[PDB]
């Protein structure tokens, strides 16, 4: 039945806005309330407002109120979520999700409940900060590790913005073992992480290791093959 | 906006229960039951009450996927809107809008279309609107059919009424029971939202049913059904939405081609009729006769006794 | 606003065992036509929410079974009557009598296992790094579990605060551990001035705490 896509990325500064789309595929949903939710990394879900479309009949909770506004096709049911003035706190995940049951019939409580079709979310992310690709720096394996069995080694990927990145380990071949930990917000605004993989000690001298890192926002691809 | 009723004959009308043509007029003594139809309700100034909805081919159809009972021919239909959306529960109303209003056993077809191919079938099934299973405000109704193998989970299916049966085992005519409303949760609770029960509250004065005849498809089945209004009142107030000036609305039966005038009726703003009368009666009416509304009279108003 | 509160926030689960989340609001749920207000979803792991249950009790179309609403008025339970490895995820309810819609702060669900004790690694920063004259100390805590993990940086034996980030990975799917990395900062000119790099783990995996360090050379 009907699907709701949403549109692509979207990455602000602060004080501007953004507009996210949720189009109605393979069917209408424009009798049904839509539900506009975001997902900020820290918190859990939050309702910020919807509309039923056939009516244009909008409801906002008191957060977003003035600077939120949804529009919608009569037609077809897909919305636009128009975000303003917006800042650091309004990076989040952006989800439109539709009732379960119409909220229109032939012949204080806003549309129905159950929302049970969701679209793919819309990461938005807002910081001063400017597009920039990592640094790549290796994470040596200790040259103590013949004494176990099991060496760790890995590289840091530091200062990029926006998310995400991809790293893979000798262009895919290596998967086992590998643990791309989600990055963390420095003070700078800009991105950092680590990724590391556990080997035999035996292969050190044997095999090669290489991080392949993507930033894809950025168009940089960077390797770095890591040395005992 | 001056209100008005259609210029249409008894036999150009439709009930408004079940999806068959108008027959006749028929008065008689409703204090010996409950006259609660939720079918055909609908004030004079075009407010739909009950589960009256707008159109007669959608009274006691059903709409939904199916899942068979295992073990019997029986099969559970989870009702979709007319829409083929999902059953919502929680509109203020006794049922989904068409919602059969009397307790019986509704005869019919059951027809399916598989979605990917096309392919179709159609089965003899029947509805017993007096039992538990019976729970459309709960968004289910269970039909016994002639198979426990062809019906398809999954797939849109329909139910077409065509009449009422009765077991001929038992005294005949002692079912459909027409005043006698289901239990629209199968007996989980009471019916919400109802049109009013209607009795005549003047001396004299008895209800006027629309009367038709169901179809029988077996055995001897009371096959009397009466409406308060045909559908096209119900349709016509609804358009036409025109101000109650009163309480009454005094109504003459005219034949259109003498000019004569063979009986007068009050049409009751909250959607119904009463005549002057005592006792049970077939109206003989000449068949181009229809009704015209003449004035908005008081509540004291006496009818012209109806011979 | 209607405030909904869910209990535990955190919920640890064996397959094949049962499962309970509490769900209450600030005032009730109950419409006049007999329904309690209240849905559950859940978010699983990198995908969207999906509805559960709707109405306090009903599930919704292609739920399983062993997922059961109940519950009336200002307190409601979400039962899962067998925990099973594809439930992991986190459990929202959300009341829709009032808007604004509001939710619960979420139930993680996640797998228990028994402790396994993390295996710790410790990485001088670079020397390409360093040209860039900034210095990042990485500690590794590999495969344990729980989550629960204490990691001080020592410096000279001088105890840092303040100057580490940490990092954790989601539950591992085939193992069920987690992995956590703690990042030291410091200033190229700080790292030079000092010797000892160290990272003690705290874990209850350990009878006794993990260091792991480097002589800066």
């Amino acid at each position: 039945q009907v699907q709701l896509v949403q549109s692509g990325p979207e990455v602000k500064k602060p004080g501007s806005s953004v507009k996210v789309s949720c189009k109605a595929s393979g069917g209408t949903v424009s009798s049904y309330a839509i539900s506009w939710v975001r997902q900020a990394p820290g918190q859990g879900l939050e309702w910020m407002g919807g509309i039923i479309p056939i009516f244009d009949t909008t409801n906002y909770a008191q957060k977003f109120q003035g600077r939120v506004t949804i529009t919608a096709d009569e037609s077809t049911g897909t919305s636009d979520m128009e975000l303003s003035s917006l800042r650091s706190e309004d990076t989040a995940v952006y989800y439109c999700a539709r009732d379960r049951v119409p909220s229109y019939s032939p012949s204080a409580m806003w549309g129905k409940y159950g929302m049970d079709v969701w679209g793919q979310g819309t990461l938005v992310t807002v910081s001063s900060a400017s597009f920039k690709g990592p640094s790549v720096f290796p994470l040596a394996p200790s040259s103590k590790s013949t004494s176990g069995g099991t060496a760790a080694l890995g590289c840091l990927v530091k200062d990029y913005f926006p998310e995400p990145v991809t790293v893979s380990w000798n262009s895919g071949a290596l998967t086992s073992g590998v643990h791309t930990f989600p990055a963390v917000l420095q003070s700078s605004g800009l991105y950092s992480l680590s990724s590391v993989v556990t080997v035999p000690s035996s292969s050190l001298g044997t095999q090669t290791y290489i991080c392949n890192v993507n930033h894809k926002p950025s168009n940089t691809k960077v390797d770095k093959k890591v040395e005992p | 906006k001056p209100f008005s009723v259609p210029v249409l004959t008894v036999e150009e009308m439709t009930n408004s229960r079940f999806p068959i043509p108008l027959e006749k007029l028929f008065t008689g003594p409703s204090s010996a039951f409950v006259v609660q139809p939720q079918n055909g309700r609908c004030t004079t100034d075009g407010v739909l009450l009950g589960t009256t909805q707008l159109s007669p081919v959608n009274i006691c159809t059903f709409r939904g996927d199916v899942t068979h009972i295992t073990g019997s021919r029986n099969y559970t239909m989870n009702l979709a809107s007319q829409n083929w959306n999902d059953y919502d529960p929680t509109e203020e109303i006794p049922a989904p809008l068409g919602t059969p209003d009397f307790v019986g056993k509704i005869q019919g077809v059951l027809t399916q279309t598989t979605r990917t191919d096309g392919s179709t079938r159609g089965h003899k099934a029947t509805v017993y609107t007096g039992s538990a299973d019976f729970a459309p405000k709960l968004g289910r109704v269970q039909f016994e059919t002639d198979t426990d193998r062809d019906f398809e989970a999954n797939q849109n299916t329909k139910f077409t009424p065509v009449g009422v049966i009765q077991d001929g085992g038992t005294t005949h005519r002692n079912e459909p029971q027409q005043w006698v409303l289901p239990s629209y949760s199968g007996r989980n609770t009471h019916n919400v939202h109802l049109a009013p029960a209607v009795a005549p509250t003047f001396p004299g004065e008895q209800l006027l049913f629309f009367r038709s005849t169901m179809p029988g498809c077996s055995g001897y089945p009371n096959m009397d059904l009466d409406c308060l209004l045909p559908q096209e009142w119900v349709q016509y107030f609804y358009q036409e939405a025109a101000p109650a000036q009163s309480d009454v609305a005094l109504l003459r039966f005219v034949n259109p081609d003498t000019g004569r005038v063979l009986f007068e009726c009050k049409l009751h703003k909250s959607g119904y009729v009463t005549v002057a009368h005592t006792g049970q009666h077939d109206l003989v009416i000449p068949p181009n006769g229809y009704f015209r509304f003449d004035s908005w009279v008081n509540q004291f108003y006496t009818l012209a006794p109806m011979g | 606003d209607i405030v909904m509160t869910q209990s535990p926030l955190s919920l640890p689960v064996t397959p094949g065992e049962p499962a309970s989340i509490s769900c209450r609001s600030s005032q009730s749920l109950l419409h006049s036509n007999g329904y309690n207000y209240l849905d559950w979803y859940l978010q699983k792991p990198g995908q969207s929410p999906q509805l559960l249950i709707y109405l306090g009790s009903n599930r919704a179309s292609g739920v399983p079974d062993r997922f059961s609403g109940s519950g009336s008025g200002t307190d409601f339970t979400l039962k899962i009557s067998k925990v099973e490895a594809e439930d992991v995820g986190v459990y929202y309810c959300m009341q829709a009598l009032q808007t604004p819609r509001t939710f619960g702060q979420g139930t993680k669900v996640e797998i228990k296992r028994t402790a396994a004790a993390p295996s710790v690694f410790i990485f001088p920063p670079s020397d390409e790094q360093l040209k860039s004259g900034t210095a990042s100390v990485v500690c590794l805590l590999n495969n344990f579990y729980p989550r629960e993990a204490k990691v001080q940086w020592k410096v000279d034996n001088a105890l840092q605060s303040g100057n580490s980030q940490e990092s954790v990975t989601e539950q591992d799917s085939k193992d069920s551990t987690y992995s956590l990395s703690s990042t030291l900062t410091l200033s190229k000119a700080d790292y030079e001035k000092h010797k000892v790099y160290a990272c003690e783990v705290t874990h209850e995996g350990l009878s006794s705490p993990v260091t792991k360090s480097f002589n800066r050379g």
